[PDB]
């Protein structure tokens, strides 16, 4: 059964020449993907947005979510704190920049609508040692210096 | 004060967790170590052992130094 | 799964404000390539702060979450960094760079204003994700004291000295190009 | 540059792997 | 059959109890510090501020009510480890001398609570009452565990009663241990 086509291109919920998934209703623009495609170099066949790829690719198994999850955790060891928000954009659909409503609740000058638009009113551990005796060296030195500094003038 | 020690709820049950952060997580006394349980491993106990080894040296090190500059101001106040 | 905060001051907030309406109002957009790129910056910022931590783990935690913000910024750029308008600058240097016989890491090109608009989307990015409360909170921590360091800076970067020359200050306005394709022409 | 030379003093000189864990049990108690 | 989730907190303590009083022969220190009266009239003047509609507290009132009174006809009857009838009947020896009659929800804690609590699906289902008022009973019995595993850190403590004091246990005399068990 054919679904409806969102007429707004929800990276900015704006219309205009723009082309959809086949299994997702929502629609976006030609250089609104990443990467930017053309308005002539147009997909092979069926192209989806990363949402029904997300679940073609799943298999729609909360096992198979985890699994992929876990090794690329697993991948991004040595970034493992960013790990999380990392898998997150593989997966994610593009949309303008529009940060959100806690930051500009300080000024009352600017005025904003639905248009978006804004008006004026290992060698590792060795390393890291390294710095560790290096900086702990430098702040003994500045340190006798100290009390130095307290001598000098007590030679008043 | 008193246990860092659980008891084994086991029944399948017992639930693991694997932190996105290595080197200050603290959760328990409660670890299992992998190459609530928090799993961790052995990079992440040396590092933390290093750390506050280091951390602690350095700070009573300055602690002795100001008690003792404090010491030659007030004995030379004399 | 928590609700985190993030305390960033209101001069950059006015800055980045401020950016909006340079870039919406009379839409001049930055320049590419910048000064020096968001590499540069956390390279500089990097050999600040490495040189006065003591214990390992810190420093560890520095360059793995400096390295971290290098990575994310340069992916996150083309999807909800840059705004509809800059779209245009961004896919022709695209099809550039295809064209060069190896992809573009916007690492090379992009500047300090696009790390501002990261750190500024950072909060409810962590928000929405799974991550647990002790580690977002080191890592809201982290961004924090990043910032209060960019704070310390402000005059070498972001304010733009000499504004009427148009080369130092990087915002540049666009000819009929954008001004047409970005309204729908 | 030295300490990673303990570490692996430790780990050779225990000799076992449940000694060796228990040891790091023990450290990271500390 | 009747079913009651107990946070695994609070049946570690229960083991833990049933450690103690079991192969470490200690019983608990009466008069207890918290008492049931007081666990349960905080409990009730916590909540019945908590949701407005008359029903509400009307149900948490009689539910206090019938835990206390439950609470006092059962303590001797079935609540009671073997170890802990001669401290029974000692508490009851000098209540009888003063003429005053035992009442035990203001002497025993609330680990004893806990035991009535753990026990009571049996004692639900061995009765011939309705559903609905097995499903009622369940419910007031589960909000009032999760409220009180919120305060488990203030009345479950570990102080050792060999260390220093006032732990909520104490050692037993190889006197009291021959009248107790081996007699
Ligand atoms: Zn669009
Ligand atoms: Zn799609």
């Amino acid at each position: 059964i054919d679904f409806e086509n969102e007429d707004f291109c929800s990276a900015c919920n704006q219309s205009g020449s723009f082309l959809c998934c086949d299994t997702c209703p929502k629609s976006f623009h030609f250089l609104c993907l990443d990467p930017p495609i053309d308005p002539n170099n147009l997909p092979k066949g069926d192209w989806h947005c990363n949402e029904c790829k997300f679940k073609i690719f799943i298999n729609n198994s909360m096992a198979t979510l985890k699994k992929i999850e876990s090794n690329f955790i697993k991948q991004n060891n040595n970034v493992k704190i960013f790990a999380k928000l990392l898998f997150n954009i593989d997966s994610h659909n593009p949309k303008q920049f529009q940060l959100p409503n806690y930051i500009k609740e300080t000024f009352p000058a600017v005025k904003t609508g639905s248009r978006g638009q804004y008006s004026d009113e290992d060698e590792n551990s060795i390393k890291y040692d390294f710095f560790d005796k290096i900086y702990k060296s430098k702040m003994v030195q500045k340190r006798k210096l100290f009390q130095f500094q307290e001598s000098l003038i007590d030679k008043l | 004060k008193v246990w860092k020690k659980q008891r084994l709820i086991n029944k399948k049950n017992q639930l693991y967790y694997e932190p996105l952060q290595k080197i200050g997580y603290q959760n328990n006394g409660n670890i299992q170590i992998i190459p609530k349980i928090t799993q961790i491993d052995e990079n992440s106990i040396k590092y933390d052992f290093f750390d506050k080894i280091y951390k602690s040296k350095m700070v009573q090190k300055r602690k002795l130094f100001q008690f003792q500059e404090s010491l030659i101001d007030k004995l030379v106040s004399n | 799964t928590p609700k985190i905060s993030l305390q960033i001051p209101i001069k950059l907030k006015s800055v980045l404000v401020d950016d909006w309406e340079y870039v919406t109002k009379d839409k001049k957009i930055c320049r590419l390539p910048a000064d020096v790129t968001v590499e540069m910056v956390l390279n500089k910022y990097e050999h600040e702060v490495s040189q006065e931590l003591e214990s390992p783990g810190s420093q560890s935690q520095l360059s793995e979450y400096c390295a971290g913000l290098k990575l994310y910024f340069d992916k996150c750029l083309g999807n909800m960094l840059l705004y509809r308008l800059e779209r245009l600058q961004y896919d022709e240097l695209l099809k550039k760079s295809s064209k060069d016989q190896k992809p573009l890491v916007p690492i090379r090109i992009y500047g300090a204003i696009h790390l501002l608009r990261l750190i500024s989307v950072l909060p409810e990015l962590i928000s929405s994700t799974t991550m647990d409360l002790q580690s977002c909170q080191l890592l809201i921590k982290q961004t924090e004291d990043f910032l209060v360091w960019l704070l310390m800076h402000v005059d070498e970067y972001f304010n733009d000295k000499d504004p009427n020359r148009s080369d130092d200050a990087l915002y540049v306005n666009t000819s009929s190009q954008y001004e047409g394709v970005a309204l729908g022409m | 540059n030295e300490e990673v030379t303990f570490f692996e003093k430790a780990k050779r000189y225990i000799g076992n792997k449940h000694l060796y864990t228990e040891f790091l049990k023990i450290l990271n108690l500390y």
